[PDB]
Parts: C-alpha cells; sequence; structure tokens
C-alpha cells in the first residue's frame, strides 16, 4: 500500500540500516548526561565540577 | 590536501622532465613547445602545448630558459606535478618525498605542526600494491592490483615448474580506491 | 515624538526624518486585506491608480465561473463572496481551543441551455480563518503566523554562457510561466537555434515560427538583420506549415500518426488555451515591460499571444549579435541585456494573501471536478445549485494548509520584538521554492539591490544564512509582490519633499543620492559633488546635477531588530548580526526597566508589536484595576479594556500586563494605557542597566565567562517567571476505560495530601519533583502471580487488583505553584479526538532567579554564561562604596571588533550622572553642533542615538568632562572615563584606573534548567533496544562515531566495548550488570554480545553458511 | 531474587514443621500448591489439624517484626 518497495531480506544487511553498518554509526548509551560548562579556576588539573 | 591524498591529477598540471640532457624551447600559438634532447643522447621527449598562463619554472641557475641542461625529474613549468608521473619516472622512494613535502608545505603555510611520521603512516598505505601488466604464468589478470607482499610471495613460488614471470609495476592509489579493496570480506562488505 | 504620551527621549541625531516609519505590521494586515476584499483595501488600491480592483476571492471565482460541461447543455456560475461576523471573539477562541474564523457565503446560480433557469442560491462555503488585529491567526487555540515567501517571478529570462571548447558566447533564453510549458531558445556552440520547447531535445526557430502561420518570406523579411537565422532557415529542411507541424508533433509525443489535431490542436492547447498554460497577472506584466509590448494598456490576459513569442525570438538573435537597444513595431524601444536571477527586480514575494489564494484555488480544483462529473449522471431538471456544490474539499484543503504546512509557524513569542520580527520575515525555502541543500551559495550572498528592501545584517547563524531574511523598515510591498522603497526626488540640485516609492527595476536606471548629504536649508547640495549609486551597483561619485533621488534617511538598509543597536556603525558585521539575533531570544523580567541609552525604534516598535493596550478613542479614565480598565469617551458610550494577566506564552514565558494610568488621567487616541511583557511606559525594555567594569577578575570571567553581584539576586533584578503546561488524557482501552480518580493501587497516604476529592491537584499546592498531579488508573487485564507473591498478599491481607498505576507525575527537576487547571470531557460536550473520554491540563508557575549557568548578553552580540556570583561585599567598589554589578573581561573586546559595547558604556555613565556643558560664555567647539538643549541633562536622564546618525567619537569625550558629582562634589570618572576601584577582597586599591560604566544587558532564554540532563536507566525502544526518552523520560546521550575513533586512539578497548554493548543494546547484559552493581559484586567481563548471534541468522536466511573457526 | 531469599530467611525462623507446612500450602519449594488435607497427608493429620496450624502461623507472620522486612516488596 502506497506503491513503495517492500524491504526484502538483503535490506537487513545493505544500506546504512543493515547489520554490518550498525556498530559503526554510533549509538546512544546509558549512564550519561550533558550540561553547560563554566570555569573552575580553583580546581586542580585532575578535577572537574 | 584532498587532491594530494586522493592521488588525482592536479588541474594546474606541470610537465616534468623525463630524460637528462639539453632543452629546446620554441614559442608558438599561445601555449608553448618544449623538446628535451637526451643527454645519452638519442630520442628526445616532446611537450606540445604548455599554455602561456602556465609560465616557466625556476631552477638551481635562474629562471630556466632555452638550451639549459635539465636533469631526469627536474620540473619544467610552475604549478603542481602529478604523483603518477613522478612515480613512473623516478621510482617510489621519490614519490614518497614528493607527497610528504607537498602536504607538509601546505600545512606550514598556515602555521600548523604535524610530525612527518603521521604523513608517512598515511602514505605507506598507498604504495602497497602492484598492477599486473603481464599476467605471466600465475592466474593474475592483466590490469588488476595485487598486494606487494602476496605478489612477491607467489612468484617466490617459482620453483622451476616452468618459469612463471609475473611482471607488475608498483601503483600509487588514492585513499578511497586503496581502501575499497581490503583483505577481510566483511570489512569491505561494510562500504 | 508624534505620540500622545510617550516619554521624552533626548536624541543625538542631526538630520530630519521627512517620512515617518510606516505601519510595521502592514505587510501582514494591509496585505491580507485583499482576499476578503474589505472596503479599506478597496479605497487604498482605488485612490492610487488601480482603475478597477478585484478582491482575492473574486479573482478566483471569476476564473472558475462559468462551470461548463463538455455537453454544453448547462452552466454553473459563482459571484458575490461575502463574510458574516465572527462567531467567538479572539480571547474565547484562544481558551476553548476553537479556531477563530467566520462564515463565507458565495452566490451560486445554475442555468440550463435547453430552456434555462435562473435558480440563484446562497451557498455556504464554510468557515474561513480571519486575521487578528495584530496580524496573526488562531488555529485550535494556538497562535500561528504565515510567513511570506521569495520566489522568482514568472516571465522571460535571458542569459549568456561561455563554452570551454571554442570559448565563444552562447546566449540562451527561457520563458517560465506559472503552470505551463518551458521553451528555451538556445544558441548552440555552432548554429543555429535552441527552440527545444517543453524540453524535447531541440527545434529550429523557423519550424515553430512557420507552424505559427508564417511564410518563409516574412521570416527572412523581419528576422534577416539578423542573418544568423538565415542558416536556420536554410538547414531547416522543411517547407510548409504541416510539413514541419507534424514534425513538431512527432518530437513532442513521439511515435504517433500525425493528423490535423496533432498539428493545430496541440499548439492551440499549450500556449493559447487559457486553462492549461496561464502566466499569472504578474508575468503578463514582466513580459510586456521586458519586451516593449502593450505596456501602456489596462491589458488583462494570460494567453502567450503569438506576437510576444516572435518578439523574444528576434530579441535573442539581437543579443548574440552585439547591440544595446531593441524595438518592435508599435512597441516602446527597450534596452537589450541579459537579466539577472538574483536581482530583486526578478524575485517577488508571495505574501500571506497569495498563499491562501493558491490553497483556495487548489481546493476549487477539486470541488470543481465534482459537479461537472455529477452534472451529467444526475437527474436533470431535478438539480438545484446547492445539490452540486460539495464544499467539504475546500474546507479540508484550508485546514490542511493552516496545519502541516511548512509556512504556517507557531508565533515565536517570548517577547514583543521576537513576535514582531517573526512576521516581516521572508524565507526563500519552503514549498514551491528552492530547497536548503540544492541551492548553491549564490542566493545567499547579499545583492546590491537588497539596499532598502532586505536587511543584510539580520539573519540566522545556522545552515540558513541568506535563505531567511527580514524586511527593512521603510520598505513596502508592491501590488504584484515586488518590494518598494521610498526616495525623495531632487530636481536641479534642489532636494524636494516629493516622496516616491521606487521598485527594484526602475531604481538602477536612475541615480540615487546619499542619505547624509550637506543640504543647506533648501535642498541644495552645498558641495559641488555627491556620492551616488549608479545602475550597475557600484559606488561612484558625481556632480550635483545628475542626482535625482536621495534616501529619506539613513538606516534604510537596517531592519527593525537591527535598528535598536546603539553605535551600530562601530560594530563588525558578525557581532552586529549576533546582537540582532540575540534580542528576539531575551526573556521578560518582573520589573521590565527601560534602557538608559537606546535609539528611536524603541517607542515606535512596542505600540506596533501588539502587546501594549493602546487607547482607542480619546477619552478620560473612569476606573482602573489590575484586571481591567474603563475609559469614558467624550461622547457617551464608554469602553472597557481587559488586560491579560499571567497568561502562558508559546515558549513558557509570562504574558503579564499592567495599567500605567490613574483614575483621573486624560488620555488621547494612540496613547499607551497598559504595559506589556518587556515594555516599560510603553516602549521596549528587554533588560536592565547594570554597573559594569572591564577588568579581568582573578580568573572567574575567563574566555567569555561573566561574574555578577549578589545584589542582582537579592533585589529581584533579573528574576523571571516561567509557566509550564502538563497534560494527560483518559481514553477507552480494550479491557475498559481509563479513569482519572483519587483512588490508586498500592500507595502511601502522604502522596495524596494535596489531591482534591476527585483526583486533580488543588490550585496553590507547592508541588516538587516526583509528586503527583493527576490521579489516573488503567485496567491491568489478567495475569497469574507466582507463589512468592500470593503468599505475600495473603500475609498483608491486600487482595490484588486489576488496575495499573499510570498517573501524571511532575517530570524531573521542576517545581513551583499550580496556577490553573483545565478539564475537558466527552460526557460534557467538550469535543476532543477519537477515543478520549477526558483530558486534563495543569499549569505550573515558577520564579527563576539568576544563577551560574544562565546565559546573558548585551546589544552588541557579546554573550557568555554566568560563572561566579560573588557576595555583595567582595566586589570592586567605587570610591563611594558602590559595588560594580557585572565584571566583563577585556580580552574579548579587541579581537572581536565590537568596540561599540564600550562607547555605550561611556555614554551610559554620562546619562546616569547627568552633565551640564560649561559653555556659559561660549559653546565649546566640540559641542557647538549636535543639538540645542542637550548641553545639560538631569541625572539619570534618557537619551537616544540613531543607528548611523548619533553621537560622535569627539562628542562623548566632550560629554565625559562634565559628570556632576554624586552627592558630595567628587567626580568619580576622570576625563578618560576610568575610576579608581578598591579591591573588595584584599582591601587595598588596584594600581591602575579601571573603566566603569552602565551597560544595558539582557537575560537570554537558555537557562541551565532546560539543558541539564541525566539518565541512569530509563525506557528503551521496543524495536531497537537502544535507550529512548520523551517528555518525562531521561533520553540517553548519544556516543557518536568520532568518539569511538578517539576511544580507539587511546587504546581503551574495554571502555569502548562497554559503551557499545552493555549500555546500548545487549538486554541480557544491562540487567546482568545492574544486578551485579546493586548486589556489590564484580561487573561481569564483557563477552561477545548477543547482537552477533543475529547476524549469523540473518545470513543463513540467505543460504550462507558462516562458521566460527 | 532478594524477595525469594528474604521469604526463605523469614520462614527459617519458625517451627521446623510450620515452614514446610506453609511452603507446601503456597507451593514455594516444589512449585505446586497442596490442598488442606494433602499437606497433612505427610503429617498424618486431617483438615483441621492442618488448617489451625496454618492459620496460627499466618497470624504469627502478621506480627510487626515479620512484616517489617517484607512490607516494601509488595
Amino acid at each position: 500500500p502506497g506503491n513503495r518497495p517492500l524491504k526484502s531480506l538483503s535490506d537487513l544487511l545493505k544500506g546504512k540500516q543493515g547489520r554490518f553498518r550498525q556498530n559503526l554509526l554510533g549509538k546512544r548509551v546509558d549512564y550519561s548526561g550533558r550540561s553547560v560548562i563554566v570555569v573552575g579556576p580553583q580546581l586542580k588539573l585532575h578535577q572537574c565540577g | 590536501v584532498q587532491e594530494l591524498f586522493e592521488a588525482r591529477v592536479p588541474r594546474g598540471k606541470a610537465p616534468i622532465a623525463d630524460v637528462t640532457g639539453r632543452v629546446r624551447l620554441e614559442d608558438g600559438e599561445r601555449f608553448y613547445k618544449i623538446t628535451i634532447v637526451p643527454d645519452d643522447g638519442g630520442e628526445e621527449v616532446v611537450y606540445d602545448k604548455i599554455s602561456k598562463r602556465q609560465r616557466l619554472r625556476v631552477f638551481k641557475e635562474r629562471v630556466l630558459s632555452d638550451g639549459d641542461h635539465v636533469e631526469v625529474g627536474q620540473q619544467l613549468m610552475e604549478g603542481s606535478a602529478d604523483p603518477h608521473e613522478v612515480l613512473r619516472v623516478q621510482g617510489p622512494r621519490e614519490v614518497q618525498i614528493h607527497l610528504v613535502r607537498e602536504v607538509q608545505e601546505v600545512y606550514r603555510a598556515q602555521g600548523v605542526s604535524i610530525h612527518d611520521k603521521h604523513i608517512e603512516v598515511i602514505v605507506r598505505q598507498m604504495l602497497r600494491r602492484v598492477t599486473i601488466i603481464d599476467s605471466g604464468s600465475t592466474e593474475f589478470l592483466p590490469g588488476s592490483l595485487i598486494d606487494r607482499a602476496e605478489f612477491e610471495a607467489e612468484n617466490r613460488r617459482v620453483v622451476a615448474e616452468g618459469g612463471e614471470p609475473a611482471a607488475g609495476r608498483p601503483v600509487l592509489m588514492g585513499i578511497t580506491k586503496a581502501s575499497l579493496a581490503t583483505d577481510s570480506w566483511l570489512s569491505a562488505a561494510s562500504f | 515624538n508624534s505620540v500622545p504620551g510617550a516619554p521624552n527621549r533626548v536624541s543625538f541625531a542631526k538630520l530630519r526624518e521627512p517620512l515617518e516609519v510606516p505601519g510595521l505590521l502592514d505587510v501582514q494586515t494591509d496585505s491580507f486585506e485583499w482576499l476578503i476584499g474589505s472596503p479599506r483595501w478597496r479605497e487604498s488600491a482605488a485612490e492610487r491608480g488601480d482603475v478597477n480592483p478585484v478582491g482575492g476571492l473574486e479573482e478566483v471565482l471569476y476564473e472558475l465561473s462559468p462551470i461548463e460541461d463538455f455537453s454544453g447543455s448547462m452552466s454553473l456560475s459563482f459571484s458575490d463572496p461575502r463574510f458574516d461576523d465572527v462567531k467567538a471573539p479572539v480571547d474565547e477562541c484562544k481558551d476553548k481551543d476553537m479556531t477563530y474564523a467566520a462564515p463565507l457565503f458565495v452566490t451560486a446560480e445554475f442555468i440550463n441551455n435547453n430552456t434555462g433557469e435562473i435558480k440563484s442560491q446562497t451557498v455556504f462555503m464554510g468557515d474561513f480563518p480571519m486575521m487578528t488585529e495584530k496580524g496573526t491567526f488562531i488555529i485550535n487555540g494556538t497562535e500561528r503566523v504565515v510567513v511570506s515567501q521569495l520566489v522568482r517571478s514568472p516571465g522571460v529570462y535571458f542569459d549568456e554562457t561561455i563554452d570551454k571548447s571554442t570559448d565563444k558566447t552562447l546566449h540562451s533564453v527561457k520563458v517560465i510561466p506559472s503552470r505551463g510549458a518551458w521553451l528555451e531558445f538556445d544558441v548552440d556552440k555552432r548554429d543555429t537555434v535552441g527552440v527545444r520547447i517543453d524540453r524535447k531535445r531541440r527545434q529550429p526557430v523557423t519550424v515553430l515560427l512557420k507552424a505559427l502561420g508564417w511564410t518563409s518570406e516574412q521570416i527572412v523579411e523581419r528576422f534577416g538583420f539578423s542573418e544568423i537565422m538565415r542558416s536556420t532557415l536554410e538547414k531547416d529542411n522543411t517547407v510548409g506549415t504541416d510539413e514541419a507541424l507534424l514534425d513538431i508533433y512527432r518530437k513532442l509525443r513521439p511515435g504517433e500518426p500525425p493528423t490535423k489535431e496533432s498539428a493545430q490542436t496541440l499548439l492551440e492547447n499549450l500556449f493559447f488555451k487559457e486553462k492549461r498554460y496561464d502566466l499569472a497577472r504578474v508575468g503578463r506584466y514582466k513580459v510586456n515591460k521586458k519586451l516593449g509590448l502593450h505596456v501602456g494598456e489596462p491589458i488583462t490576459s494570460s494567453t502567450l499571444t503569438e506576437e510576444d513569442v516572435v518578439a523574444t525570438i528576434e530579441y535573442l538573435v539581437r543579443l548574440h549579435e552585439g547591440q544595446t537597444t531593441m524595438t518592435v513595431p508599435g512597441g516602446v524601444e527597450v534596452p537589450v541585456e541579459t537579466d539577472d536571477i538574483d536581482h530583486f527586480g526578478n524575485r517577488r514575494l508571495r505574501t500571506v494573501g497569495e498563499l491562501i489564494q493558491n490553497q483556495i484555488r487548489v481546493g476549487m480544483s477539486r470541488m470543481e471536478r465534482v459537479v461537472r462529473e455529477r452534472m451529467t449522471t444526475q437527474d436533470v431538471e431535478a438539480i438545484t445549485p446547492q445539490t452540486l456544490i460539495n464544499i467539504r474539499p475546500v474546507v479540508a484543503a484550508i485546514k490542511e494548509f493552516f496545519g502541516t504546512s511548512q509556512l504556517s509557524q507557531f508565533m515565536d513569542q517570548n517577547n514583543p520584538l521576537s513576535g514582531l520580527t517573526h512576521k516581516r520575515r521572508l524565507s526563500a525555502l519552503g514549498p514551491g521554492g528552492l530547497s536548503r541543500e540544492r541551492a548553491g551559495l549564490e542566493v545567499r550572498d547579499v545583492h546590491p539591490s537588497h539596499y532598502g528592501r532586505m536587511c543584510p545584517i539580520e539573519t540566522p547563524e545556522g545552515p540558513n544564512i541568506g535563505l531567511i531574511g527580514s524586511l527593512s523598515v521603510y520598505a513596502r510591498v508592491n501590488p504584484f509582490g515586488f518590494i518598494e522603497t521610498p526616495y525623495r526626488k531632487v530636481v536641479d540640485g534642489v532636494v524636494s519633499d516629493e516622496i516616491v516609492y521606487l521598485t527594484a527595476d526602475e531604481e538602477d536606471r536612475h541615480v540615487v543620492a546619499q542619505a547624509n548629504s550637506p543640504i543647506d536649508a533648501d535642498g541644495r547640495f552645498v558641495e559641488p559633488r555627491v556620492l551616488v549609486r549608479r545602475k550597475a551597483g557600484e559606488v561612484e561619485y558625481v556632480p550635483s546635477s545628475e542626482v535625482d533621488y536621495m534616501d529619506v534617511s539613513p538606516r534604510q538598509m537596517v531592519s527593525v531588530a537591527t535598528a535598536m543597536i546603539p553605535f551600530l556603525e562601530h560594530d563588525d558585521a558578525n557581532r552586529a548580526l549576533m546582537g540582532a539575533n540575540m534580542q528576539r531570544q531575551a526573556v521578560p523580567l518582573v520589573r521590565s526597566e527601560a534602557p538608559l541609552v537606546g535609539t528611536g525604534m524603541e517607542l515606535r516598535a512596542a505600540i506596533d508589536a501588539g502587546d501594549v493596550v493602546v487607547a482607542e478613542e480619546s477619552g478620560v479614565i473612569e476606573e482602573v484595576s489590575a484586571d481591567y480598565i474603563t475609559v469614558m469617551h467624550d461622547n457617551g458610550t464608554r469602553r472597557t479594556y481587559r488586560m491579560r494577566k499571567f497568561a502562558r506564552s508559546n515558549h513558557g514565558t509570562c504574558a503579564n500586563q499592567c495599567p500605567i494610568v490613574d483614575a483621573g488621567d486624560r488620555v488621547e487616541a494612540g496613547q499607551v494605557i497598559a504595559d506589556g511583557p518587556c515594555t516599560d511606559d510603553g516602549e521596549m525594555a528587554l533588560g536592565k542597566n547594570l554597573l559594569v567594569a572591564i577588568m579581568p577578575w582573578e580568573g572567574h570571567n575567563y574566555e567569555d565567562a561573566i561574574i555578577l553581584s549578589n545584589r542582582l539576586v537579592e533585589e529581584d533584578v533579573l528574576t523571571s517567571i516561567h509557566i509550564e503546561e502538563h497534560e494527560i488524557d483518559a481514553r477507552d482501552t480494550k479491557l475498559g476505560a481509563e479513569e482519572i480518580t483519587r483512588d490508586i493501587p498500592n500507595i502511601s497516604d502522604e502522596v495524596l495530601a494535596d489531591l482534591d476529592e476527585r483526583g486533580i491537584v488543588r490550585i496553590g499546592a507547592e508541588v516538587r519533583d516526583g509528586d503527583i498531579l493527576v490521579g489516573k488508573v488503567t485496567p491491568k487485564g489478567e495475569t497469574e502471580l507466582t507463589p512468592e507473591e500470593r503468599l505475600l498478599r495473603a500475609i498483608f491481607g491486600e487482595k490484588a487488583r486489576e488496575v495499573r498505576d499510570t498517573s501524571l507525575k511532575v517530570p524531573h527537576g521542576e517545581s513551583g505553584k499550580v496556577i490553573g487547571i483545565r478539564v475537558f470531557s466527552r460526557e460534557d460536550e467538550d469535543e476532543l479526538p477519537a477515543g478520549v473520554n477526558e483530558l486534563v491540563r495543569v499549569y505550573v508557575a515558577q520564579k527563576r532567579k539568576i544563577s551560574d549557568g544562565d546565559k546573558l548578553a548585551g546589544r552588541h552580540g557579546n554573550k557568555g554564561v554566568i560563572g561566579k556570583i560573588l557576595p555583595v561585599e567582595d566586589m570592586p567598589f567605587l570610591a563611594d562604596g558602590t559595588p560594580v554589578d557585572i565584571i566583563l573581561n577585556t580580552h574579548g573586546v579587541p579581537r572581536r571588533m565590537n568596540i561599540g559595547q564600550i562607547l555605550e558604556t561611556h555614554l551610559g555613565w554620562c546619562a546616569h550622572s547627568g552633565w551640564k556643558v560649561d559653555a556659559a560664555k561660549g559653546v565649546p567647539d566640540w559641542a557647538a553642533r549636535l543639538p540645542d538643549e542637550l548641553l545639560e541633562a538631569q541625572p539619570n536622564a534618557i537619551v537616544s542615538t540613531p543607528v548611523f546618525d548619533g553621537a560622535q567619537e569627539a562628542e562623548l569625550q566632550g560629554l565625559l568632562s562634565c559628570t556632576l558629582p554624586n552627592r558630595d562634589g567628587d567626580v568619580l570618572v576622570d576625563a578618560d572615563g576610568k575610576a579608581m576601584l578598591f579591591d573588595g577582597r584584599s582591601g587595598e586599591p588596584f594600581p591602575y584606573p579601571v573603566t566603569v560604566g552602565y551597560m544595558y544587558i539582557m537575560k537570554l532564554h537558555h537557562l541551565v534548567d532546560d539543558k541539564i540532563h541525566a539518565r541512569s536507566t530509563g525506557p528503551y525502544s521496543m524495536i531497537t533496544q537502544q535507550p529512548l526518552g520523551g517528555k518525562a523520560q531521561f533520553g540517553g546521550q548519544r556516543f557518536g562515531e568520532m568518539e569511538c575513533w578517539a576511544m580507539q586512539a587511546y587504546g581503551a578497548a574495554y571502555t569502548l566495548q562497554e559503551l557499545l554493548t552493555i549500555k546500548s543494546d545487549d538486554t541480557v547484559g544491562r540487567v546482568k550488570v545492574y544486578e551485579a552493581i546493586v548486589k556489590g559484586e564484580n561487573i561481569p567481563e564483557p563477552g561477545i554480545p548477543e547482537s552477533f548471534k543475529v547476524l549469523l541468522k540473518e545470513l543463513q536466511s540467505l543460504c550462507l553458511n558462516v562458521e566460527v573457526l | 531474587t532478594l524477595l525469594q531469599d528474604q521469604l526463605q530467611s523469614v520462614l527459617d525462623t519458625l517451627s521446623e514443621r510450620e515452614a514446610g507446612v506453609v511452603r507446601l500450602r503456597f507451593g514455594l519449594t516444589d512449585g505446586q500448591p497442596r490442598t488442606l488435607d494433602e499437606i497433612g497427608q505427610v503429617y498424618g493429620v486431617t483438615r483441621e489439624r492442618i488448617r489451625q496450624i496454618e492459620s496460627k502461623t499466618m497470624s504469627k507472620l502478621r506480627h510487626p517484626s515479620r512484616s517489617q522486612v517484607l512490607r516494601d516488596y509488595l
């Protein structure tokens, strides 16, 4: 329905969606966060806020 | 830099000398004419049209002119010489210096420092294969690229058995074309 | 100036302003104002020429009517489109989520051809959204805006190219109409022509020309001057009309038997049949103008008449011969030159009117081919006009435009200026135009024609530079879609006041003067020569005789958002652009204090932004209250204004509003009555004035970081309000219907001490992170509990239940009171989507103070996060004891070329202290010019400095030697503008005088509360087991590719594999590591993941036998 | 798993019989429940001699000390 080609078996491997190209395109992970940064002029070289 | 690593032919092509000897310069219709007379001597090498936009080079006497003694691989015009020709004419070890200098100069022009061992690690992956011009006796199709180590260890399998003279010449190839053909089937299947 | 009750803002300008700023929002209202057809536009485009005007709808019907079938036995006609009055006022429509529209009525009539009838029937076409007084639309309660679109105008475009083979000049042409066919007249490297119409490989000019009914002699007669076409005719190989007409038809199809239809019907059904090929009313004008056609004519048509074609043909041949002028029998001589595609004379602006008209047309082209199809197969003589009109498709098309269309955008309104500049925007991308990745860097560059029409400074910084721009100040949209600009015409070096709006075409032909020229009291150019802008676009220099036009004032090039930066002529283009883009992002504070030193565009851009309650008719106040005001007009009837308090904007800001008048004040029409979000006394005030020093302080403001004083936190000087809206819905499921109730599955009794008896929380409850807002519960279904659980329910005598605890809980890191609670129910007629029995929304307010991590910014593009907030007692304080408020760093000023932010720092101090020129015997040389009555100003006095005509480097230095003492005569800022600060922390004074002043800074909307994220373990997508989050879901960070490259460069294999296997996909690994962690055991060594025993199966599904050796 | 282990620990503090009685009743170790008389089948008693003991043991567990450690898992 929609006059579009159905994804066959080979499409599980080819393209940027296949198994081969999976671990290469990067993937989001757990135990992670992000935030804006500021200056810590009192921190040592081996520390961070 | 991308044209240097891709091993293309520089649009600002500059013809390189092929044989040592003298040089004969003739003007003409808007480009040039340059015939190198071999120091051997004998057969001369002729370059037909060197557009006037591409001026003459320089060499150490001065701005190289007619009747001058040019060496084997002395560049003739200013611009950019293609690595393939320098490889064919002066050997691999000269093409390595050529590529390294052409890249390191483009980098120095901006005040950036990159130790030569990096560019060397990158270049070493370009001069690994040989092109099989003469299939010889062993199953090697003409015009194919084969790894140097394997191409040499197979002709090492030349226990008399009929002299198998697999003749091939080294090949300089860009990073893309050189990475397309690998030794692990899935690694290549991932392209 | 020219405003009843505006504040007195002294100005530093020197010139006059013959023309006053237009109705900034005109480009939207007076532009709409043409589909409806209100008499306002009737007179507007009836007094300035425009012999016969026709509305936007009328111009559609009059192209649709009269509906005629192929039988030719009956006809349908439309006319007289009129609108009723709106059903619900704006406010209510914004509250009940109903679209703000009005009914549309069109008189329809059917007539029979056999005998004929005069059945006239007023057919209801449906609801039609109307434009609010501010220029925005209300759709389903959300306030959206339509954005005009730049598109090249249909017409004739010539051009020339150079071939690298032979290096000659080949001159091509093209005729691009709206919804038609294209026919380039190429001129190959060789000869002869490029007649390849409709893109079919080629044709010879003599073929189409003769096929048009031209003898082989007339061709050589007219087009022989002009011998290049001689070879075309020679090598044409075809003699006669049909001998080449059928050949054209061949090249067109191809492969079909030629006939008399395939010869004349085709040609007469591609260019002269005004139903498949029609160039809009614009193209019919750009063509006449370009060629020298009927141009002097009320001419109105859309057929590409034969004549025109022939003309352009010879035109082309004349171009690739070498000439300047061109003429045609009876036509006005035109100049011959290749046109430019980017020139603003060939790039029109489809406003909000034409976009709706296009949608209405595309709808009619569905509702039309439904009558003539149900016109034959119906019972004749039994049909009435309404029986044929199936209006539904049109309303559906309209709703499909106002939604899901990439040109109808949510009004970006976090302050008045952001809203005002969301309108007036022009985006070259979008439907019907070019794309963002398929348009080279040529439509992005600024063209010398943009001067006066599109601002070159204001534009986004992302991958949209040049694609999305903003209109200028004085510009105005032509009736066709070309942008105009006003000039003053000077005759014989006598600058007059005859303002004349020039377009982009007729500007180059003339010579434009400069804005700031030494006119002497009459309009005479004092000096003998003058700067100019000649046709090409260069900046020449001419005598004061050729100058015919002159700009009305400087800052014409500058947009609205840009015209508010003081000392713009001292900032670089990068920093000026960043400053112009960092003002529509500010937030409205709680006090909204006006800026001490701005420009004239403050007061004249708030009353037009539509957030300042403007007195309608001059009356007298009668009663005021925080909720509403009442004015008693001089003629009986009074009028009550209702100001909106604490209404949530679209981006979460506060839309507060408060009166600024007493119970006796007299007011006049236009005067301001109630302030707005970011306004103060009826003029833009986006931030606060803070005492700033320019020293680097012990490394806390390092590389764009900023330090503040605690005063800005104690005295609520940068406190803002934020109102968020949570929403949940209760539908019917397979097992039953979800119920929003106070009852809940196993739960404590301290998590219900704030819910009303019927679920939803009570207004005023101080909620925090994790609490409950709405009590929801869903049927569990049916399961079977293992022993350990059955032996546990029996112990605690709590028999299980069949419901799931799926409530609506506050997300992470969010607090503040509960302001409003809205509730809709299907059982109470509150219409909602399919399968939804109830829907509740809860608004939570929060007062955010300034905090390290919040971004700040001045007008001059300088920005930075807040790194440290020292106590009020350790901060460089002036000799009196006043601590500096912010401490900007020095190393950011020089290398960014924004010294503007320094000048206003100097002036900012003057206007704060107040000066008095010592010229009590004679005006000093430096200040003998600027204004009068500006030689002294009371302390804390307001001033202004227009963009390109304001203070002067030699005037501040004169205003900086008079800085009257604060309380006891003691000048704190020496002539150079530097004080002597004491170090509040060490005690002793700094060894060198430091620069201090008053800078006007604004708190941007990039607070840390929005950015800060984290995730220990959340929900995972079902199809792909990678982490996934949403509104109340963490989300998980993305470990990309270059990060893997870096990890490998370190040689850290275990960390990489852990980030790749037991944190993204390996379901048996995530739980097996979580259990280990929680139990305190060792994390199991990462083995081979389970995402490798699936590649083998996906391969074996291809008959590939892969074995691990 | 922690819940299973805590159930085991709690039931290890009762009589030697009552533990197995409750287990076989709720089928913890083996995995299949047992009727009132079925359990006593191995204890040589009848419906009442089993039900009284089971009820009294349940009342024992309801004691605050026993339910303190388990109330949260529910």
